[PDB]
């Protein structure tokens, strides 16, 4: 349960070369470790399906590169005796018990609870296949509802253990309704993190920010990453849907996090942020800019695919804000205002405003930007006619399509 | 393998024994299925549908990116070599 | 843990520095749910001036 | 000496800044930010930067 969040994690850095090289060593170092511990060997064998000829491969029992920049990536024998040792023995003393355990009397209680511990030991090592077929028995069989959730939660952090989101999406709408049907309040504040988090790997960030503002209030630190993980999304999240008014008022109205203070490299870096958007101050904007790219969306193993996506969206928020309150502003002030040059400026900008996604126009002879967003009935006539051009739509085809036949 | 919104179309028709060969004979008379054709006739498979994420497998949703060039990379470049200027000026 | 070996008005002060310390962690939450603890576990009439003062 | 006063002299300078702007500029449009300047006792890049927060 608790180690497997870890490892996941820290390979996520060893599959990738573009962090940190002490970074990337510490953290071959810890996963190393964990597999005498924890036999997260099986895992290990998973790692390099991600590659072939691609870097961060350094293998041993697989195809040696030393072409590329992780080199304490060693698949060692030693290791994978020391899995064929460890698995042996354990399936044989667990099985010769379980058995036992069923033949006496209680299906409510105790054969339920003989195969719940043959999932927690395929779970624990990192073979999907196996937990997933004797805790479908688990399920089965007459237990409560909280149990049920629970071991819903616990085949879905195999999703999250392998990092495919594929695995993790189907097993939480499974959750998603049997939550309403358990009615149990516990593990309620369990879905609400596990949820938050699969938002964020999707791209609907209005519904993780709303998720991760409650993993605050509350955390549950059961098979759930870290603490100062879940305040590092909530701000990221936060910045992305949220401009100046809504973003100050939520992080005005969020005392946890503040708790916490910035305890981490990762979390410094949103956490300054925040405070420069809102107080329309945008002066340490870019420099920091960069870091939040450096130390949360590469490491994490959620916010990698959304690495690129961030920054584009971002560098469009900031300047819709000052373009907003200004009617017109000069190049060479909202220049220094960012802490940019001006040539620079004009290259960001070209991008944003032939999708219209930021209505403004630049004069480069007087050096001046004019604001076209329109701020008044033409804006709302703007959103109008789009939606009833598909309200005709809609109805023209499903219409002809009933006469038909 | 549907066009425009998948489910969209899906419902919005369905098969009849009236209507199937008539539906056989409007991809017969384009002249092929037009989608097996393709990799016989170019002597290759996919690599180039591998451009991006999103190409290759809609498991995510679109970003509206069509080359995914790190932006990192440039805005940190912008970065360093102004405060020079700056710190020159 | 101390509610197994308890008689004492020493946790009058507990509550109040406690209090004390969330103000300054900027969560104003619970400081303001163990003040109102520490007010009322100051109702009963022992209290030096010192506590009422704090 | 003291952390708080520190806090509420930032929220003090907030606060008479706005009433006293809100007076200067109300019977006007097209006033220069250069004739505010002189009048409201403070620098003229200040007064742009409240006014685009406002």
């Amino acid at each position: 349960r608790v180690p497997n969040y870890e490892v996941s994690e820290k390979a996520f850095l060893l599959t990738q070369s573009k962090v940190s090289i002490e970074q990337r060593k510490e953290a071959a170092e810890f996963v190393l470790a964990k597999i005498k511990e924890e036999e997260m060997a099986p895992y290990y064998k998973y790692l390099c399906e991600e590659y072939l000829v691609n870097n961060g491969q350094s293998d041993l029992e697989h195809d040696e590169k030393s072409d590329s920049l992780n080199e304490w990536i060693k698949f060692d024998q030693e290791l994978y005796n020391e899995l064929c040792k460890k698995n042996e023995s354990k399936i044989k003393e667990l099985n010769e018990k379980i058995q036992k355990l069923e033949e006496d009397d209680e299906g409510e209680l105790e054969q339920a609870q003989a195969w719940i511990n043959l999932g927690e030991y395929y779970a624990q090592i990192g073979d999907k296949d196996n937990a997933e077929k004797t805790l479908g028995k688990s399920l089965s069989k007459a237990i409560s509802t909280g149990a049920k959730i629970d071991v819903m939660l616990t085949i879905a952090r195999l999703g999250f253990f392998y990092n495919d989101q594929l695995y993790v999406k189907e097993k939480l709408e499974a959750v998603n309704s049997m939550i309403e049907k358990g009615g149990d309040w516990e593990r309620r504040n369990r879905y609400k993190t596990y949820y938050g988090i699969h938002c964020l790997a999707v791209r609907n960030f209005k519904e993780a920010a709303k998720l991760l503002v409650d993993s605050l209030a509350t955390f549950t630190s059961i098979e759930l990453t870290s603490y100062e993980s879940i305040a590092t999304y909530a701000s990221v999240t936060g910045l992305f849907t949220l401009e100046r008014t809504d973003l100050k008022s939520k992080v005005i109205d969020s005392p946890e996090l503040l708790s916490l203070i910035s305890t981490t490299a990762a979390l410094q870096s949103i956490s300054s942020l925040t405070i420069s958007l809102y107080a329309s101050d945008y002066a340490s904007y870019f420099p920091y800019l960069l870091e939040t790219y450096a130390n949360v969306l590469i490491p994490c193993k959620y916010l990698n695919r959304h690495a690129d996506f961030f920054v584009r969206e971002m560098r469009r928020k900031v300047y819709a804000q000052l373009l907003e309150s200004y009617k017109t502003l000069s190049l060479k002030s909202m220049a220094s205002a960012f802490g940019v040059s001006v040539a620079f400026l004009d290259n960001d900008l070209g991008k944003f405003i032939p999708n219209k996604q930021l209505n403004c126009v630049i004069d480069r002879v007087n050096g001046i930007v004019e604001t076209n967003r329109p701020d008044n009935k033409n804006a709302q006539y703007h959103l109008l006619v789009k939606q009833g051009d598909g309200l005709l739509t809609k109805l023209q085809k499903y219409g002809a399509a009933v006469r038909l036949t | 393998m549907s066009t425009d919104v998948a489910a969209a179309q899906a419902q919005s028709k369905i098969d009849l024994t009236k209507k199937k060969n008539e539906e056989i004979n409007k991809k017969s008379l384009e002249e092929d299925d037009e989608f097996e054709d393709f990799p016989i006739d170019t002597w290759a498979n996919g690599e180039t549908i591998k451009s991006n994420a999103v190409t290759q497998t809609n498991i995510w949703e679109e970003n509206w990116d069509d080359v995914e060039v790190d932006d990192d990379f440039t805005n940190e470049l912008k970065a360093e070599l102004d405060r020079y200027k700056r710190e020159n000026q | 843990e101390f509610k197994k070996l308890d008689d004492k008005p020493s946790l009058v002060d507990v509550h109040l520095l406690e209090s004390k310390v969330y103000h300054k962690l900027r969560n104003l939450a619970k400081s303001k749910a163990s003040l109102t603890a520490a007010r009322t576990a100051a109702n009963s009439i022992y209290c030096p001036t010192q506590t009422v003062a704090e | 000496g003291d952390e708080l006063t520190r806090s509420h002299f930032n929220a003090l300078y907030d606060t008479l800044l706005e009433s006293n702007l809100c007076k200067i500029i109300e019977p006007f449009e097209c006033v220069e930010i250069s004739h505010i300047s002189k009048i409201i006792g403070l620098d003229t890049q200040q007064v742009e930067g409240k006014l685009s927060q406002m």
